[PDB]
RNA sequence: AGCCUGAGAAACGGCUACUACAUCCAAGGAAGGGCAGGCGCGCAAAUUACCCAAUCCCGACACGGGGAGGUAGUGACAAUAAAUACUGAUACAGGGCUCUUUCGGGUCUUGUAAUUGGAAUGAGUACAAUUUAAAUCCCUUAACGAGGAACAAUUGGAGG
């Protein structure tokens, strides 16, 4: 028989802008962020990504470029 | 000014109340006497929807503007003593 | 009420007794140079535990210090007081050790009747009678004729009769009860007069250690015949 | 240098902007009013306020009090009942306010609703959280937990750091007395008003009696007709006109004055009596309550 | 210091009103200044409705204010308003 | 600087901490150990000082188990890196030795308090796992890995 | 449940006994010092009514229990050698 | 073992003694990185060369 | 300014007269002088807490009395530690990312407001027991206690 005060008023929020529950817990935020900075490093230098498979060599998987030289030139 | 960060002061009137576009620095710029000189300066408010905030005739604290009017030196902080960016995001109600 | 830390270091508290520490009352070893009785049971011997129950066992006739029961509390007894204890029938002595610290010791009755008392000094008393006082600020009417200052005297404890004499002698071994080198038992070998004040005697130990220590503070306990058991 | 800059700061922190004072030198009692949502004992605290100030075990204390409090000034309390035409009108009034809290039930609409209501008309003198209900704890871990984040949340209501007291249980049906004697010496030295523009240029009083005037041959040839009211009270804003003053009695209509009767305190206040010492007499202690018993 | 020379102004004008008719008690305290603020008073009200009269309770508190000359005059008030923000 | 914020993000999360304050802390105590090393350092050989601080030292960081049993000398003392010590942290640990499927596995099974060090349970996952300690990190006899209850959600599904 | 003694001393002029016990409950909650001077009125072949016991910490990670009990020989002797806040505690 | 000597309760640390140990530790030079004490490098290194050339 | 007790005081404890204040009254008279708290602008922020429980002190005296002593409460001023989630399976889409050099290069598994499955639980709620003067805290500890629309992460900056 008593009027409940509601969560509004209980914590001000007002009109904050909206955000993301990465943003909401600080340690996923910075899994998310490093899994995803590690995808980009892979597309621009290469990884080692284990050597040939357990079936064996199934050829240069993607592709064989001819006229492409990527040695550091000394 | 004087030797202090924040002075306080009286909104005497909202000069440039019947600009046109919204956000223009005349719309947003309020002019001020700063009690502890007597003195007549200018101050912004960051926003119009916070111009509507500020009444006339209101302990109005202001401080620095460190960055369309180049030169006005001061931005409006508090209003009536609750925090303006408070007040604009509708924590708290304005004391009068 | 001094602190624990002001208190003498000679009769030992831990860290954990609190801030403060009891004063002994007034009697007759002299302030400095005292262990009370609250600290003899509860802190040392810890036959008890709190403030209260030392005060319950010394209110019932349970202490008794020099043959004569003891009622308050912090009664000082200062060095070679004996203390019987009837339920446990036991008696400690209170001895020095090489560093300076009180060290009680367990005797039985043959040994435990009988004290060794420093004398202070003599004088005639009223009617012309001599009496003798010793630093238990006992008084011994009608001595023997021969017991001068800075002798020693063995006391039946029962009757307080002069039972024995021991005469301050170079060649004689002592213990010290005062100084830089405290409780440093040995043998006295030299004295020094030095008249106008302050007289001194050298005193080495049994194992070749010489050192100087003034006769107010040496206490002679015997010769060889080290009349008290002290501890080996 | 820095002794400079903390001397400016303070200063700019201590301006203000220049409004019009308008108190008599003989002030009136200062308005205490009591609000909190219902079933929380704003009558019991009026109860024990008014023993602890003139020693009297009132049974039923209705409608506004006047107690004075020092040889300077006196203070008058007034509860608010449960609806929210009085709680509009008392607030728009009010000089110092005792916030009721419910304790364990946490905050209420009439709490919230207030505020906001006392924050837009006109922030008052002071105000004062009171905390009640706390005996209704069974472990103090929870009891402190409460209490703390009741403050926290009060002081973003109002401001940082404000004054709330905490009342634990219910002894003689009339409160702790320690407890309502420090919250008295919170609210005996006190301060002049913050003078606002609306009470500082307009005219009110809140009636202490009230009275009806009415020839009963005219109650008995018409049952409802127009009757002439006695009300009894303290001017408190600025001064009457003389003559041919509009009233607007709140909740019924706007009137005119027929008379104005000018006439003394019951509630003399020894300075206006003998008109430098500390202590307040047995004699000097009074109260003035014409509708409460 | 235009703070306390403000205050200082609005004290003299505080003072000089009060000090203008501390001088006569009929025609100024009782005719020109009206009933001063403090002193108790009695009201008498005529013509006021015998419904309030049969339900006046003696909890719901009794308020008078000052209606002034502005405050009796009927209009179309412009006003600044906004909803509250936690009304739903 | 994006030098620095990249590196500092590659710790972070080939190691899951929680944040750069927790980065900082590492860096703070690898610089003063380094500090002190220096001071060493800048002592001449078979002086006392040196000999006795420099071995006492070398002593502690093997006892602690970042230093390898190998090398035991002031050049490599500092060579100590930051990821040596990251590598020390029980965290790691627990992903290291295989209880848990990833670094973020291992960081909510120490707040949940199912590892335990040795005898007591341990709360925290910076704690520093000393090497003669390093053998017993194993579930606790509280923790539904190791015996106990069936735990929570399988009561709940029990029911 | 299970109990162990050490530094047990007589007391013979309190005529009071002090030992200081290790009770061990496993996987219970703590021991109820009333039931245990139920259990050491009997342990050592006295009267309840002439047991005490506070002290009484419960070691880090369960398991141990360090308490400290004392035995009187009379409840006479407990009356007259107790503290008055351990008598009420008691409950004489 | 002071616990058990005479059976006593201690009271747990108090404001005093905690305060104090709290400033010694805000004025040492020492450090608990791991279960091993750091200590600075300075009077006792100083202590070191003066027994070594004693 | 003078005096009084007492082992120990020129006690400030008392008195005596003068001076300076202040209170009661039936106007004849009578007694009395310190510290702590709040404001000190009109706008501000650490308790008016509990017990002598232990150490210690004073008494006719085991029992009476203690303004030292401890116990408690507040704190984002700092400082310390670290929650707000962990892990699978399936289906579907073919693009995701990058650059010096840009209508141009490089690299190859990436996603989804998709569909279902697992486990773990500590904040909190809390029977008790313990702690202690009495309580709290600490240690024990039965029973509850996670699906997002929640057990509800913020503050700033840039941009569509
Ligand atoms: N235990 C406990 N009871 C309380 C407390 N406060 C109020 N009560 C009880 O709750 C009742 C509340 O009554 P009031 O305070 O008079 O309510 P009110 O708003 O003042 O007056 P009403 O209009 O009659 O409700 C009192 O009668 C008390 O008996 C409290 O703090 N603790
Ligand atoms: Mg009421």
């Amino acid at each position: 028989g008593k009027r409940q005060i509601t969560w509004q008023i209980q914590k001000n929020k007002g009109l904050t802008p909206n955000r993301k529950k990465e943003q909401r817990n600080p340690r996923v935020k910075k899994r998310k962020k490093y899994e995803e900075k590690q995808k980009k490093l892979r597309s621009v230098k290469a990884v080692y990504k284990g050597g040939e498979g357990p079936g064996g060599y199934q050829g240069e998987l993607s592709g064989i470029k001819t006229n492409l030289v990527k040695s550091v030139k000394l | 000014f004087g030797g202090s960060s924040h002075a306080k002061g009286i909104v005497l009137e909202k000069v440039g109340v019947e600009a046109k576009q919204p956000n223009s620095a005349i719309r947003k710029c309020v002019r001020v006497q700063l009690i502890k000189n007597g003195k007549k300066v200018t101050a912004f408010v960051p926003n119009d929807g916070c111009l509507n905030f500020v009444d006339e005739n209101d302990e109005v604290l202001l401080a620095g503007f460190g960055r369309d009017i180049p030169g006005v030196r001061f931005k409006v902080v508090k209003v009536s003593g609750v925090g303006l960016l408070a007040l604009w995001k509708e924590k708290k109600e304005k004391p009068r | 009420h001094q602190k624990r830390l002001s208190a003498p270091s000679h009769w030992l508290l831990d860290k954990l007794s609190g801030a403060y520490a009891p004063r002994p009352s007034t009697g007759p070893h002299k302030l400095r140079d005292c262990m009370p009785l609250i600290v003899f049971v509860r802190n040392r011997l810890k036959y008890a535990l709190n403030y209260r129950e030392t005060k319950a066992i010394m209110m019932q006739r349970l202490v008794k210090v020099d043959g004569k029961v003891r009622t308050d509390i912090t009664y000082p007894a200062g060095f070679m007081d004996v203390i019987t204890i009837e339920k446990t029938g036991e008696n400690f002595r209170l001895i020095y050790d090489t560093k300076g610290r009180f060290t009680v010791h367990r005797i039985t009755d043959e040994e435990a009747k009988y004290k060794l008392g420093k004398v202070k000094r003599v004088q005639l008393g009223r009617g012309g009678v001599p009496f003798l006082v010793t630093h238990d600020a006992r008084t011994i009417r009608y001595p023997d004729p021969l017991i001068k200052v800075n002798d020693t005297v063995k006391i039946d404890l029962e009757t307080g009769k002069i039972t024995d004499f021991i005469k301050f002698d170079t060649g004689a071994l002592a213990m010290i009860t005062g100084g830089r080198n405290m409780g440093r038992v040995g043998v006295i070998t030299h004295r020094e007069r030095h008249d106008g004040g302050f007289g001194i005697v050298h005193l080495k130990d049994a194992l070749d250690n010489t050192f100087a220590t003034r006769e107010s503070n040496v206490f002679v306990i015997g010769s060889e015949k080290p009349w008290i058991s002290l501890p080996k | 240098a820095r002794q400079a800059a903390r001397s400016h700061d303070i200063k700019e922190k201590r301006l203000h902007v220049p409004l019009v004072d308008r108190l008599p030198d003989e002030p009136p009692p200062r308005l205490v009013v009591i609000v909190g949502p219902p079933g929380v004992g704003k009558t019991t605290l009026l109860k024990s306020l008014v023993r602890r100030y003139t020693k009297e075990t009132m049974s039923d204390p209705v409608g506004p009090i006047t107690v004075v409090t020092s040889k300077k000034q006196r203070l008058t309390f007034i509860e608010c009942p449960n609806e929210l035409e009085a709680m509009i009108d008392m607030a728009k009034v009010a000089d110092i306010v005792l916030l009721m809290i419910d304790g364990n039930y946490g905050f209420e609409m009439e709490t919230m609703e207030f505020l906001n209501i006392l924050a837009n008309t006109g922030m008052p003198g002071n105000v004062f959280g009171i905390l009640t209900h706390l005996d209704l704890f069974k472990k103090p871990s929870a009891l402190k937990d409460a209490k703390k984040r009741l403050k926290h949340r009060l002081w973003t209501e109002l401001y940082q750091g404000a004054h709330l007291f905490y009342l634990s249980g219910v002894l003689n049906g009339r409160y702790p007395d320690r407890e309502i004697h420090n919250l008295s010496r919170f609210l005996s030295v006190m301060k002049n008003p913050r003078p606002l523009v609306w009470r500082n240029t307009h005219p009110y009083t809140i009636i202490d009696n009230y009275r009806d005037i009415t020839h009963p041959t005219k109650i008995e040839e018409d049952p409802l007709c127009d009757r002439t009211i006695e009300l009894s009270g303290y001017l408190r804003g600025t001064n009457f006109a003389a003559q041919g003053q509009r009233v607007h009695i709140a909740g019924v209509g706007d009137f005119t004055i027929s008379k104005i009767e000018e006439l003394p305190d019951p509630c003399p206040t020894p300075a206006m009596e003998k008109a430098p010492r500390r202590r307040l007499d047995e004699k000097d202690k009074k109260l003035w309550a014409p509708m409460a018993d | 210091q235009w703070y306390e020379m403000q205050k200082a102004m609005l004290q003299k004008q505080l003072d000089i009103n009060k000090a203008e008719y501390a001088e006569l008690d009929e025609h100024q305290r009782r005719q020109v200044e009206g009933y001063r603020a403090g002193k108790y008073a009695r009201l008498v009200i005529e013509g006021v409705p015998a419904e309030f009269c049969k339900n006046f309770q003696p909890r719901m508190p009794i308020l008078v204010g000052g209606l002034s000359a502005t405050e009796d005059r009927f209009g179309f008030v412009q006003v600044r308003i906004k909803r509250h923000r936690w009304h739903k | 600087e994006a030098a620095r914020l990249d590196s500092e993000l590659k710790l972070v999360g080939e190691y899951g901490l929680r944040n750069k304050r927790e980065v900082w802390r590492v860096l703070l105590t690898l610089s003063k150990i380094r500090r002190a090393a220096r001071i060493l350092l800048t002592l001449d050989e078979k002086d006392p000082k040196r000999l006795f601080e420099g071995n006492a030292l070398i002593r502690r960081l093997v006892r602690i188990g970042v230093l390898d049993e190998s090398r035991m000398k002031l050049d490599y003392v500092l060579a100590l890196k930051a990821e040596d010590f990251l590598e020390r942290r029980l965290q790691t640990l627990v992903y290291k030795l295989g209880l848990a499927k990833s670094i973020h596995h291992a960081r909510v099974l120490i707040r949940q308090r199912h590892i335990r060090v040795g005898k007591q349970i341990v709360n925290v996952p910076s704690f520093m796992v000393r090497l003669d300690s390093q053998k017993h990190i194993d579930f606790a006899l509280t923790s539904p890995f190791g015996g106990g209850r069936p735990g929570r959600v399988r009561r709940k599904k029990a029911k | 449940v299970t109990l162990r003694t050490r530094k047990f001393i007589r007391n013979p002029l309190l005529s009071r006994k002090q030992m200081v016990v290790d009770i061990l409950h496993p996987g219970r909650p703590n021991i109820s010092k009333d039931e245990l001077r139920e259990k050491l009125a009997t342990m050592y072949k006295a009267q309840k009514d002439q047991v005490s016991v506070f002290g009484l910490r419960t070691q880090y990670g369960g398991g141990k229990t360090t308490g400290f009990a004392l035995i009187y020989d009379s409840p006479e002797a407990l009356k007259k050698f107790e503290p008055r806040y351990r008598l009420v505690r008691a409950g004489l | 073992e002071y616990e058990e000597t005479n059976f006593v309760r201690l009271p747990k640390e108090s404001k005093k003694e905690r305060a104090k140990r709290a400033r010694m530790e805000g004025r040492s030079g020492r450090m608990n990185f791991g279960g091993e004490e750091f200590r600075e490098l300075g009077e006792g290194a100083e202590r070191i060369s003066r027994l070594t050339k004693a």
